[PDB]
């Protein structure tokens, strides 16, 4: 497809997909299509621009890692085929914990912007949220920018605001449904473009 | 270069020599090489000293090269990452005097049957050690003594029946410990110390639930949120919190952290 604009950046981008039942299977497909769209706009190639894709419910399910050496079209295919979980619980604390310690532990590429796109449609039980702030602060020290995208009326707004207060760069986006993903995609991608260092078009 | 691809990504000069049916290092590589990929070739043997002309080499990938022996001499002063995974090494090479700046070492999925005494000596900057998928039965004492900065340790899918009591001594920065799928039956008293360990994988072991497991049971009770299950189906890797994954051998999947310990001394 022909998107409204494209940009190549020195960027490490992690997609974190809410795998709760707050999204129907059809709505989850819209979320996945949004992820593929962003990958196309950002000209993802695992060279100058690298991506990871994680679906999270009770735990993290990693479909793509930043160092996976696969051709772009395969990356996009993998992301589009991420399996719908539809679980009762999608723990934001666990997936940020996972991101902090298992994805962004070592800064091999310090010149690159590091971004965790946290796509939220649910609200974990407060029992699991004890170390939530510690993990967001942890990512801050790792120079990882956390971008929470709230989708629907069941998004954990309290945690979204908490993410914003930890660091000025942590910009939040609040959407009424998955239908607004494509409508606000340009704004989200634009923010990434103005944020990250420029890369050569491949 | 006539054989390998040369690419510039940010400040890195990446040289790609992988998947080319090579049986040896191609000569006359660019002297400013910072990353060298030799993955998926037919090397079988390799010598680190042949890379000494490349004084800016920080990453070396020798994975999937059918390596049976790795000759180690000379010095690669700024090498930070070494990938020797998916080869056929039967003995761990001593890399400390040759790779003093090494921070990541991966020798996963080889044929290691043991680790020599002082195996990691000189590797003071080491932060990650992966030895998953070998044939280790026991570990030497003070294995991680010269690596106090260690953050990740993977010993998953070996044949370990015991762990040294002082294995994690001096590791104030350990955040990930993988021990799943071994033959472990007990944890020595004081093994974990007082250090907080965010990720621990302990499932897939025949834990023997008797009076000797009580130290472990207490630790599991105090660290239930830090115990995880590792699972890879097809290409999808899953990491999920589940303290009940640590189960007693010879039972109906009974979780160690609930083991009564009836009749055990107080
Ligand atoms: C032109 As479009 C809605 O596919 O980015
Ligand atoms: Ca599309």
């Amino acid at each position: 497809p022909l998107h409204d604009f494209y940009c190549s950046r020195l960027l490490d981008l992690v997609f974190l997909l809410d795998g709760s039942s707050r999204l129907s299977e059809a709505e989850f497909e819209v979320l996945k299509a949004f992820v593929v769209d962003m990958m196309e706009q950002l000209r993802v190639s695992q060279k100058w621009v690298r991506v990871a894709v994680v679906e999270y419910h009770d735990g993290s399910h990693a479909y793509i890692g930043l160092k996976d050496r696969k051709r772009p079209s395969e990356l996009r295919r993998i992301a589009s085929q991420v399996k719908y979980a539809g679980s009762q619980v999608a723990s934001t604390s666990e997936v940020l914990k996972y991101t902090l310690f298992q994805i962004f532990s070592k800064i091999d590429r310090p010149e690159a912007s590091r971004i965790a796109l946290l796509l939220m449609a649910s609200q974990e039980p407060q029992r699991m949220s004890r170390n939530f702030v510690r993990y967001v602060q942890g990512l801050k020290k790792k120079k990882v920018i956390v971008i929470p995208v709230g989708i629907g009326p069941h998004a954990n707004l309290k945690q979204i605001r908490l993410i914003e207060k930890q660091a000025p760069e942590n910009k939040a986006f609040v959407l009424s449904s998955v239908d607004e993903l494509e409508q606000q995609r340009d704004e989200i991608v634009s923010y990434l473009c103005d944020l990250a260092p420029e890369a050569p078009p491949p | 270069h006539p054989i390998c691809e040369v690419s510039k990504v940010a400040s890195h000069l990446e040289v790609n020599c992988d998947k080319r049916r090579l049986t040896a290092l191609p000569p006359d590589l660019p002297k400013d090489t910072t990353i060298l990929h030799l993955s998926e070739n037919l090397l079988y043997t390799f010598s680190l000293a042949t890379l000494m002309p490349y004084t800016r080499l920080t990453q070396l990938n020798l994975d999937r090269c059918e390596l049976t022996k790795l000759q180690v001499d000379g010095t690669l002063p700024v090498l930070g990452t070494l990938d020797l995974s998916h080869n056929q090494l039967q003995s761990l090479p001593l890399l400390g005097q040759t790779l003093p700046a090494l921070t990541v070492l991966d020798v996963s999925f080889n044929r290691l049957t043991s680790l020599p005494l002082g195996a990691l000596r000189g590797l003071g900057e080491l932060q990650e050690l992966y030895l998953k998928g070998n044939e280790l039965k026991t570990l030497p004492p003070g294995l991680l003594t010269p690596t106090p900065k260690l953050e990740k340790l993977s010993l998953a899918n070996n044949r370990l029946t015991e762990l040294p009591a002082g294995l994690l001594n001096g590791l104030e920065n350990l955040d990930t410990l993988l021990l799943q799928e071994n033959s472990l039956y007990t944890i020595p008293k004081g093994f974990f110390g007082s250090h907080l360990l965010p990720f621990a994988f302990l499932h897939g072991n025949p834990w023997l639930c008797n009076c000797e497991i009580l130290y472990f049971r207490r630790w599991l009770q105090d660290n239930a949120e830090n115990v995880y299950v590792w699972k890879q189906v097809v290409d999808v890797k899953a990491v999920t919190s589940n303290v009940a994954s640590v189960q007693c051998d010879n039972s109906d999947k009974f979780p160690v952290y609930k083991y009564p310990g009836k009749g055990c001394p107080t």
